[PDB]
RNA sequence: AAAC
């Protein structure tokens, strides 16, 4: 009557009939194809062939030479044009090259091709259209873009279903921020990196959250120490935001506890036991080779093998306070024989980026979290010591976000053909 | 407590508003056609028959490992609409600074003689060449004549051929010799002078401009940085401007900075091609870069604006991680997820698991854009939305999307190419840089 | 110097 049936290979040429089809109904022509619905059969489809089409189609290709349901299709097609006497009612659409002659279905070599270009053969198809009668419509391709979002991308959106961040909350500070001061300048040879508590040189004043005493028996003796010149500043109002004062302003009270917990992090790390990296800008923290139960803490590995290199997966922070959270960045340091770290960089980053893959989202959530329970001293915190007293207490679980969109979690092994392929790639580059 | 930006939609032909650019460009066609792509191409013999090659595989079907993730090639007549053949091919034999000097000579000798114009060109360069050295320099040497050019290897087009002393090739392509063709099927239409596609849901009257710094390791002053502006409205067509050459970089700070008697040149330049091209000024304009800007820059920005115009200034990082983690599966956190941390700063997941190839543009885990609107009065949801649509402009690539918005995306290359000759002035699109 |  009106409609275009195309019959073809569904799972091989799946790709041309898409594109084939999707132009057609994008000119306009009221095309019936096997893939434009959803949840369908055999009744239906030999109803519009019969009665409903009016041009019919078949991908002579070599996969799809010999298929049952293309077979069938071409059958029911021959009765009906039989019925119709058209000598084109039927239309091979070569697309294989690999197709030789006289190897095609014997109703199919007696009578279009895509093997040179797509481009062609639709421009050969439509030309056939049009010097047959074949009815359609005004080129519609909002038709067309509406069948292609409902039925080729409806398992590709998104649910309106209701995260782990490395961002672990700070619930509790030590209640003063205490700036110290000497009667007697420090020495300029004297560094505060070698102080054996966090510790700031800011101004003349020594920025800590610690005591005088903690101090006392590494600092030189020709510096004498008096206690009234200490400056305390109450932290609560330090992210209240409500301290103001010349001496110190609010966004460097901020920066300055950020130091002061970098600080403290990088001295816990002494006492957590765990191995120090060189890179760029900051210290790597990774755990040894034959410290970890094989490798692994509560079940994930954080050691491993990779060639003759062995990667141990360390970490790095950096504190913030807009909600007083520390960030924990993954880093995967190499050494060679478990022992001796890599001399040169340039290994360093083509082994990392090598190992970076076949690793996602559960994995690199499992072993940041399982890096932070051993850096953890209760169960559900994280001590540093900024002070003989004084401690900086950071959840070891991160922060949680409620989201309100997510995907349909698609099959693993779609993911498989990520890692694969794009683990190839990577080694291409 | 996260929020969702619904993918931004582009154009193609026809009015219809697609997601994938592969998907609406093999749907639709490119929103803007052209006749026909008349090709040059400069090389030795053996490069010419590998590129002769190269079209004859392009003009059929090429197909990917995986075609959801990386869709099929249709061939080029058949996504695109124009022919590129091997009768348009215009070829100039060939038998650091000699190479690039002989192959510059050629390309010009060839824009010069050569009666029939060409509307792009394409330069094949031996192994040896690669190996012993160039793109940037012969690039930048081009940009004074407006010669959109297209830079190809041996190993590149027939990569078959080419193989180690094990007999495996240098590098594989089969998985995704039909992406390889997509890519380079959609560089050679935006170098044509064809828009493949263009941004739907957007605003009238926006601009989004993106700076650039690259320093100059031969110069003696150890502080010097050359500047660059990039300008997009939604075209995905950018118009770059070259900035000056002098004292930019901090190197204390480690940061890049105008001082304010460049600035508005820059922007005033920015400014006079969107009037040239849209005949109004825009109603808001927003500008991106890698680093926050100080009152310095945005004053001098804020001078040549206009009072109409609600100038905005916005920063997008690569931060220390924020990683979001979803709790179940190896799926990372969907692309397009935004926190808002304040009306000024939020993360934008312009990487990550996207439900439409369902697939990871991210290889590792999704690491967020910060974006802070350091300077300027915008809603930060307006701002995220116009950075995701951003994201979707790549035309060097054919992406679904990519990580950084274009207006940043290209910086190193662009400053890679505009400090590669110092003795050079130039005005330009952005199809004579990628 | 297909490309991120
Ligand atoms: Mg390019």
């Amino acid at each position: 009557r009106n409609k275009i049936f195309i019959s073809h290979a569904t799972p091989e040429d799946d790709d041309f009939t898409r594109w084939l089809s999707l132009k057609l109904i994008g000119l306009g022509y009221e095309v019936w194809c096997d893939i434009l619905f959803l949840d369908k059969f055999w009744s239906t489809i030999e109803k519009e062939i019969r009665e409903n089409t009016c041009k019919f189609l078949i991908v002579s290709s070599t996969a799809g030479n010999k298929r049952e349901g293309v077979l069938k299709e071409l059958a029911v097609a021959t009765k009906v044009k039989k019925h119709l006497q058209d000598d084109m009612f039927i239309i091979p659409l070569a697309i294989d090259e690999n197709l030789s002659y006289d190897d095609i279905n014997i109703e199919i070599v007696r009578l279009i091709d895509f093997k040179k270009s797509w481009a062609k053969g639709l421009q050969d198809l439509l030309d056939a259209f049009e010097k047959q009668n074949v009815p359609k419509k005004p080129p519609d391709h909002s038709k067309s873009n509406l069948l292609y979002q409902q039925i080729f991308l409806h398992d590709k959106q998104a649910i309106e279903k209701e995260y782990d961040s490395n961002w672990f909350p700070i619930i509790s500070f030590p209640n003063e921020l205490r700036f110290h001061r000497y009667d007697w300048r420090l020495p300029k040879q004297f560094d505060v990196r070698t102080l054996a508590f966090p510790a700031i040189r800011y101004k003349e004043y020594l920025c800590t959250f610690a005591w005088e005493y903690d101090f006392i028996h590494q600092l030189p003796k020709t510096e004498t120490y008096n206690g009234q010149e200490s400056i305390r500043i109450s932290t609560s109002d330090i992210l209240s935001g409500r301290y103001d004062t010349d001496f110190i302003r609010n966004y460097e009270c901020q920066r300055l506890i950020v130091q002061l917990i970098n600080k403290a992090f990088e001295l816990r790390m002494k006492d957590k036991n765990v191995r120090e990296y060189q890179m760029s800008k900051t210290f790597a923290y990774w755990i040894e080779k034959g410290k970890l139960e094989k490798d692994k803490f509560e079940k994930i590995k954080l050691v491993g093998k990779q060639k003759n290199k062995y990667w141990h997966f360390g970490i790095s922070a950096a504190g913030k306070l807009y909600s007083p959270v520390l960030m924990v960045s993954s880093h995967i340091i190499f050494t060679m024989d478990g022992i001796n770290l890599i001399k040169s960089k340039s290994i360093q980053h083509s082994s990392r980026r090598k190992q970076g893959k076949n690793w996602w989202n559960d994995k690199w959530r499992e072993k940041l979290l399982a890096f932070i329970r051993f850096l953890s001293d209760d169960q559900n915190a994280i001590y540093l010591n900024v002070g003989s007293e004084e401690k900086i207490l950071i959840s070891n679980k991160p922060l949680k976000f409620f989201g309100k969109m997510s995907y349909v979690t698609p099959s693993e092994v779609t993911l498989e053909e990520e890692s694969v392929l794009a683990d190839i790639n990577n080694f291409e580059e | 407590e996260l929020i969702y930006i619904e993918e931004p939609s582009i154009l193609f032909a026809h009015g219809q508003k697609c997601t994938d650019p592969r998907d609406g460009l093999a749907l639709f066609g490119p929103l803007n056609q052209i006749y026909g792509i008349k090709s040059g191409v400069v090389g030795t013999q053996k490069g010419l028959q590998i590129f002769k090659s190269y079209l004859d595989k392009i003009q059929k079907p090429i197909y990917n490992h995986n075609n959801i993730t990386r869709p099929m090639f249709p061939g080029f007549e058949a996504v695109f609409g124009c022919k590129w053949e091997s009768q348009n091919i215009v070829f100039k034999e060939i038998t650091t600074y000699d190479l690039v000097t002989l192959f510059n000579d050629k390309i010009i000798t060839a824009n010069k003689n050569d009666e029939e114009r060409v509307d792009v060109w394409f330069v094949i360069v031996p192994e040896e060449i690669y190996k012993y050295c160039f793109h940037d320099q012969l690039k930048a040497r081009l940009l004074e004549h407006t010669i959109p050019t297209q830079i190809l290897r041996e190993s590149t087009l027939a990569w078959r051929d080419f193989k180690n002393t094990f007999g495996a090739p240098i590098r594989d392509f089969s998985k995704i010799e039909g992406h390889l063709a997509w890519t380079i099927s959609t560089a050679a239409y935006y170098k044509a002078g064809g828009k493949p596609w263009k941004l739907g849901d957007i605003r009238p009257g926006v601009c989004y401009l993106g700076l650039v710094y690259k320093k100059i390791e031969k110069s003696k002053n150890p502080q010097n940085a050359c500047c660059a502006a990039q300008m997009f409205l939604d075209n995905g067509d950018g118009t770059v401007f070259k900035g000056e050459v002098g004292p930019w970089y901090n190197p204390e700070k480690g940061e890049y900075h105008l001082k304010p008697k460049e600035a508005k040149a820059l922007l005033t330049q920015a400014l006079e091609s969107y009037k040239e091209q849209n005949k109004s000024y825009p109603k808001e304009v927003f500008i991106h870069a890698r680093t926050r800007f100080n009152d310095e820059e945005w004053n001098a920005f804020n001078e040549v604006t206009p009072k109409n115009t609600n100038l905005v200034g916005v920063t997008i990082t690569k931060s220390k991680p924020l990683k979001l983690y979803k709790t179940e599966g190896a799926f990372p956190i969907m692309r397009g997820n935004a926190y808002i941390v304040d009306e000024k700063k939020a993360f934008l997941w312009t990487l990550g698991f996207v439900p439409k190839l369902q697939s990871t543009l991210s290889m590792e885990v999704p690491n967020p854009i910060f974006i802070e609107i350091n300077k300027g009065e915008a809603e930060i949801q307006q701002v995220l939305k116009d950075i995701l649509a951003l994201t979707k402009l790549n035309y060097n690539a054919c992406i679904y999307a990519d990580g950084e918005p274009v207006t940043l995306r290209f910086a190193n290359k662009i400053g890679e190419i505009l400090t590669a000759s110092t003795e050079i002035k130039t005005p330009l699109a952005f199809k004579y840089y990628i």
